[PDB]
């Protein structure tokens, strides 16, 4: 209170652990709706690595996984529409685009496809990389696909003439997840060396460093609205300001030990996969960890099996595609007839133990 | 010894220094040369 | 044996249910064509 | 407190602190579109000079179907016209490109802090 | 053993074959980038053996035993202000370590630049690192003498670390030097910043416990025993 | 033909089994000269191993032998999973139990040859390398005695480099290789590179006359 | 019991040296600034040459004497054990490796 | 082609040849992929204080435990942690899968007799006399509980 | 970057007197004399009637680090060479 600042006289008075703390007292999160598991789906020969959504007209989601196979799932009924094989090794992050009816899917295998979903063949092979490729995002508008890998660059591929444009070198590991953002930063990246790095793209270099992980950055996600991205490492959930760098929260994440995927709903819902099954939701702006769930994994497999390795929302953010390394494919609904009374999930409750804030 | 694992793979910092050469592969010649846009 | 307790909908899919010639988004002809 | 600048000064406590903590509502807003076009048009022009500067050095023929003089010198106390010569088809064009492998140095001006936090830390012989 | 120059020049380029070309098939092997290292300073090299530390330091710059090294090389051949740019280049990548920090000082302690490691110390508390930076800060005055210094710690001390333990050691502080004026004014504020943030609850029912109780043992021993059994009235009322 | 196992022979697949494991029988039986390595993985699963007890039965387990073996007649190497024995000793033991009811020379040149080559983990590429550096060093040091003697005599002749393997090969001594400068930092080491020139030139003046 | 953490561990070393550094100001007495150049932007501090004398020789001497306290402790324990069968000295070393895990 | 030849004449071959993945080497990529897999996932779950020493000696339980899987001894480490334990178990099973399915996959192509190598015939008769002992293994520990 | 790239770093002396140079340039010319690595060699005549063309022998990185220019490696400033500049100094 007032006492604080007149007696232990601050200079900046906020950067007392006493004042930071009393206005996260101060405010409460919003509340959400939990989350129950609504449908199950076995379908691929191995472990689901990358789940991708429809971004037009939200028909259908994609599931590339380690039986060497993308296999095509309808969102609503559940059935099985068609299976894209292709690559030789396993596929480790799929992504459609919005603008094309392209589907960009990169392996293990050192290549980089995309392919004509008006025609569902392998056209326009990319090349280039010296190991295996983790991710892809499709640039938005500007008509560029980022792909990275084990490499530790990131390649600017132009589409059209499937030439590696730009090669972004700053990082000291595996890149583990790109993202594409509109504006500089165009490219966020997040690899093994606790780093996230904004990519100005056009000098090449990198805008800012973001070294406030302890370990390997596995995933990150882009939130939909409100222009900010968050990155996991094993321990922490760190929500990022793009555009400046700024450290925007800290989620409250603790004992939850390596984060496999994340993704973020429109209505500020943030999920993070663990490879322990326990899967989270946080409120956005605030890190309130409000449910957590385990899964249960099959009528007979090991323990090991149950863990989320990928997720993603539907158009409508009402539904959660995630993929386990149960050979399975788990939808998750936000249920319905539930209020902040009878429902509230857990209690908002910061305490200084923790330095996280 | 003489046949290891490997401790870190092959970066391309090291071939994005290099100069280029320019050589014409079979798989670069011009093909699928117009983009579709969706509706 | 009746797992996930009977809430949740779970299904085993082995065969594709469209043919593989099925476009997967549909080719936009704006114009009618009667050739 | 003689020199209480020079030590670490790229560290500071502020960038430890989260700025959500303050305010849950704070506003972080998604760029114009007035903003996104000023960028789009920018990077699309710096991709296209790159692409239509590997077709051209390509010795393939069929790659100009798919894609500066009169600089100052000397604070100008000299105009020069800047020309290019008729390459001969025959011989090698860019005489000096060799397939010759080069190690870069690293240009290191500012420390980048790794800014963890601190410290939980108990553990038996358990790891 | 080598006669001339000749032969020791035939005899470090075999060496330095030997041991670039173990570093150029192993870039990581932090231990054979100091044997390297180690090897240039034998050679009294010492512009060569400040380049393979900073070439290896572009390999790892988060290994611990690679920063101390090559710090103690500069320090033993008597650079202090190579090992000032350094340690200060250790300190601003690596905030986090302790070891970074204590080298910091312990040779500007050697050195007996009592203002060097003051400015040090106003810097890494200001970071908020932990109770052993602190507890070290305040063990740095007492050697100094510097009371009204010290005391000037453990204000900022209990707003970085609020609990008891480190409130209740700055009153082991002021009852070991035995002033009585300026012990109960530490008590005195104690005791009230329990009561004005009762709302936060970040002190336990066994955690204030601490605090009055060593707060009525002093009144005790100081003969007051109206003041010792009064506040258990207000403590029990004001948390009942 | 068939040979029976003395001790030296166990003793040696003692310390082959204890050098290679249990599944590599025929480079176990290379060292046991007259011995098959079906052999001595049957002479090691069934006596050397010490995993298996070669005990007396309790009172207990003689009784619940006699229960076995009506349960399982007569099936002994799964009665001797169900006993842990070896199945031999339980069938020993099984008729002894029902009889209660009454009314150097060539030794020790295989043993020298296989305590040489457990004591052997180099291999060709080692071997050769160990080699090609001995002759290495030695080729070294009859060149330098070679100048040595040569300036006794008044003539200098210089050490000749190794040659270029490749065309950007790299003399190390020449030159600084990859010179990463130490970071410019702002506490003025202006008075200690001078004592490091004057300290660095003063070691080379005492190399030119003293050697080492 | 267990192990001890490096920022436990980095403050007892630090403790420590401020003992030898208090001894050896003890065994002294027993016996008996700033400039920053404006241009370059340097600041060039003045110090005892006898202080910096002092702890370059003290880190060599604590480098020597850890050498000398772990070679004493080479060989000591390559002539402790041989009992169990070994082969040169990198397979003692292993061996006596798996006796610590048990 | 020639126009290759020439400038690989003039300019020399390009130091950056990258190997695209071929039938030859998909064994020996796939091995590369598993180990970096298990390798970051150990890692994350260590507390603290793990370098390339410690990574290197763990990787061998991995390549221990698949040598177990495919002889069907069940694979126990005393005093083996339950976490890594848990991760080295599940990797298997991936490899299993891999191992299992292109044993599987390989028996059509020689059935329809539809080119096959001949080492790859060789390989796969000793996948399956591998699975028809482990088929016959569990069988018989059916039978016996 | 191959597409952004600096003007060259030529003496006034080499250029000479006349007002207007047609120059020529060859965007990978010869390779640089030091650092022997290739950049857009620069050539040019100071008369029209001329007979000795004047190359550009050194690139701008190499005629940058020591501040001369490309085709007589004088220094920019005080026009001596390098050798002696670093004597003067
Ligand atoms: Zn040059
Ligand atoms: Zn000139």
């Amino acid at each position: 209170s007032a006492f604080v600042n007149k007696i232990f006289q601050p200079e900046v008075a906020e950067e007392l652990i006493v004042n930071r703390y009393e206005k996260l007292l101060s405010q409460r999160p919003e509340w959400h709706a939990p989350w129950k598991l609504s449908r199950v789906i076995n379908g691929h020969l191995g472990w689901v690595r990358c789940v991708a959504i429809d971004p037009v007209d939200n028909e259908w989601f994609i599931t590339g996984s380690n039986d060497t196979t993308m296999k095509v799932w309808d969102l609503a009924t559940g059935k099985l529409k068609t299976t894209l094989a292709g690559h030789v090794m396993t596929v480790r992050d799929v992504a459609v685009s919005d603008r094309h009816p392209y589907l960009f899917s990169v392996s293990e295998d050192k290549t980089v496809k995309c392919w004509d979903l008006e025609k569902n063949q392998i056209i326009r092979d990319y090349y280039g990389h010296l190991s295996g490729v983790r991710t892809v995002s499709i640039h938005p508008t500007l008509d560029l696909i980022a792909t990275a890998g084990r490499d530790s660059v990131i390649k600017l591929w132009d589409m059209r003439t499937r030439i590696p444009v730009i090669t972004l070198v700053g990082h000291k590991g595996p890149i583990n997840q790109v993202q594409c953002t509109p504006v500089d930063p165009q490219v966020v990246s997040s690899s093994t060396d606790a780093t996230v790095r904004l990519w100005d793209v056009v000098a090449g270099k990198t805008m800012k460093v973001l070294t406030h992980h302890k370990r390997s950055v596995r995933a990150t996600a882009l939130h939909p609205k409100e222009f900010s991205v968050a990155s996991a490492c094993t321990d922490d959930i760190r929500s990022w300001g793009l555009a400046e760098g700024s450290l925007l929260t800290n989620f409250e994440s603790e004992k939850t030990g390596i984060i496999n995927t994340l993704s973020i709903n429109q209505d500020d819902v943030l999920f993070a996969g663990g490879d322990n099954g326990v899967l989270s939701f946080y409120d956005y702006k605030s890190g309130h960890k409000y449910q957590s769930l385990a899964t249960r994994e099959m009528v007979g497999s090991l323990e090991g099996e149950r863990s989320v390795l990928c997720s993603t929302f539907d158009k409508t953010g009402l539904r959660l595609i995630t993929g386990e390394a149960d050979k399975s494919i788990k939808i998750w609904k936000q249920d319905e007839t539930a209020t902040k009374e009878s429902e509230p999930g857990l209690a908002w409750n910061p305490n200084l133990s923790a330095k996280r804030f | 010894t003489s046949h290891r694992p490997q401790l870190e793979a092959r970066s391309g910092a090291k071939a994005a220094a290099y100069t280029p050469t320019g050589i014409e592969h079979a798989r670069l010649l011009p093909g699928h040369t117009t983009l579709k846009y969706r509706k | 044996e009746h797992p996930y307790g009977k809430e949740v909908e779970v299904l085993m899919e082995t065969k594709n249910t469209q043919s593989p010639q099925t476009p997967l988004v549909e080719p936009v002809t704006e114009r009618t064509k009667l050739q | 407190a003689i020199l209480t600048d020079q030590i670490a000064k790229n560290v500071k406590l502020d960038d430890f602190i989260p700025k959500r903590q303050s305010n849950f509502e704070l506003s972080v807003p998604l760029p114009t579109k007035a903003e996104i076009q000023e960028c789009t048009a920018r990077t699309k022009s710096y991709i296209q000079r790159l692409v239509n500067a590997k077709l051209a050095n390509s010795n393939n023929r069929a790659s100009s179907r798919y894609v500066a003089p009169a600089n100052l010198l000397l604070n100008n106390s000299h105009h020069i016209e800047v020309v290019s010569k008729q390459m001969d088809p025959l011989l090698p064009r860019f005489v000096g490109k060799k397939a010759r492998k080069v190690v870069a140095p690293t240009e290191n001006d500012e420390v980048v802090p790794v800014l963890h936090m601190d410290g939980g830390e108990a553990d038996p012989n358990e790891w | 053993d080598i006669l001339d120059l000749e032969e020791l020049r035939e005899y470090q380029r075999r060496k330095r074959t030997e041991y670039e070309g173990y570093l150029k098939r192993n870039r990581l092997d932090m231990g054979q980038w100091i044997r390297y290292a180690q090897f240039e300073i034998e050679q009294h090299d010492m512009r060569r053996a400040r380049s393979i530390f900073e070439r290896a330091l572009l390999v790892d710059s988060s290994f611990i035993p690679l920063w101390i090294r090559y710090i103690d090389a500069e320090l033993k051949v008597k650079c202090i202000n190579h090992a000032r740019n350094l340690m200060n280049r250790a300190i601003s990548t690596l905030p986090r370590v302790d070891k970074l920090w204590y080298k910091y000082l312990i040779v500007e302690e050697s050195l007996n630049n009592v203002e060097i490691v003051r400015s040090l110390y106003t810097k890494w508390c200001s970071l908020e690192p932990g109770v052993n930076a602190w507890n070290s800060f305040v063990d740095f005055e007492i050697r100094q003498k510097n009371w009204n210094g010290v005391r000037e710690i453990y204000s900022k001390y209990v707003m970085a670390h609020p609990q008891m333990q480190t409130w209740l050691k700055w009153v082991r502080f002021e009852n070991r030097h035995g002033n009585t004026e300026f012990t109960r004014s530490v008590y005195s504020l104690a005791i009230d910043t329990v009561a004005n943030l009762q709302n936060l609850q970040i002190w336990s029912d066994m955690e204030v416990a601490k605090l009055v109780n060593s707060f009525a043992h002093w009144e005790a021993a100081q003969q007051e025993y109206e003041r010792s059994s009064a506040l258990y009235q207000i403590a029990i009322e004001k948390w009942p | 033909k068939g040979g029976v196992w003395t001790n030296v022979e166990d003793q040696i697949l003692k310390a082959a089994v204890q050098k290679y494991g249990t599944h590599q029988w025929s480079k176990v039986a290379s060292l046991l000269q007259k011995k098959t390595a079906r052999q001595s993985e049957l002479r090691w699963n069934e006596y050397l191993n010490p995993k298996l007890n070669f005990t007396e039965f309790s009172k207990e387990e003689d009784a619940q032998l006699l229960d076995l073996a009506r349960e399982l007649p007569n099936q002994w190497r799964t009665i001797a999973d169900m006993m842990a024995r070896p199945a031999q000793v339980c069938v020993e033991r099984y008729n002894r139990l029902l009889e209660s009811e009454d009314s150097e020379d060539e030794e020790k040149e295989m043993l020298a040859e296989a305590r040489a080559r457990l004591l052997n983990t180099q291999g060709k590429k080692a071997t050769r390398k160990i080699r090609e550096r001995m002759l290495e060093e030695s080729k070294r040091i009859a060149e330098l005695q070679k100048r040595r003697e040569l300036k006794q005599a008044g003539i200098n002749v210089a050490i000749k480099k190794p040659k270029k393997k490749y065309g950007t090969d790299i003399d190390y001594n020449e030159d600084i290789v990859y010179e990463q400068a130490p970071m410019p930092g702002i506490y003025d080491t202006s008075t200690e590179d001078r004592q490091i020139k004057k300290k660095f030139e003063q070691f080379e003046r005492k190399v030119n006359r003293k050697g080492l | 019991r267990g192990g001890i953490s490096y920022d436990q561990l980095a403050k007892l070393s630090y403790e420590k040296t401020l003992r030898n550094l208090a001894t050896q100001t003890q065994n002294s007495s027993k016996q008996d600034k700033v400039q920053k150049d404006t241009k370059t932007g340097k600041i060039t501090i003045a110090d005892d040459d006898k202080l910096v004398n002092k702890l370059a020789v003290s880190l060599q001497s604590e480098s020597k004497k850890r050498y000398e306290a772990r070679k004493r402790q080479m060989q000591n324990a390559k002539t402790l054990y041989g009992v169990e069968s070994f082969i040169n000295d990198k397979n003692k070393q292993f061996n006596e490796k798996l006796s610590r895990e048990s | 082609y020639i126009g290759n030849l020439i400038t690989r004449q003039f300019e020399g071959r390009s130091n950056e040849i990258v190997k695209t993945t071929t039938k030859q080497r998909l064994d020996a990529y796939y091995d590369l992929e598993l180990r970096n897999s298990v390798m970051d996932d150990i890692l994350e779950m260590m507390p603290e204080s793990i370098r390339q020493k410690k990574a290197r000696t763990i990787l061998q339980h991995l390549s221990e435990a698949w040598r177990c899987w495919k002889a069907n001894i069940p694979w126990d480490v005393p005093g083996m942690p339950a976490p890594i334990k848990k991760i080295i178990e599940r990797y298997i099973k991936s490899k299993a899968d891999a191992w299992v399915s292109a044993a599987h996959y390989n028996r059509e192509r020689i059935k329809r007799g539809a080119h096959v190598e001949k080492t790859m015939v060789k390989k796969n008769l000793g996948r399956l006399t591998r699975l028809w002992i482990k088929n016959e293994q569990e069988r018989q520990r059916q039978i016996q509980k | 970057d191959e597409i952004n790239e600096p003007p060259p770093n030529i003496c006034e002396q080499c250029l000479g007197d006349e007002a207007n140079i047609r120059m020529t340039k060859i965007p990978q010319g010869s390779e640089c004399k030091i650092c022997t690595l290739p950049f857009t060699l620069y050539h040019f005549k100071t008369s029209k009637r001329s007979n000795n063309i004047i190359k550009t022998l050194i690139c701008v990185r190499c005629a940058t680090q020591r501040n001369i220019c490309q085709c007589c490696m004088l220094d920019s400033r005080w026009h001596i060479p390098i050798q002696l500049r670093d004597h003067l100094i």
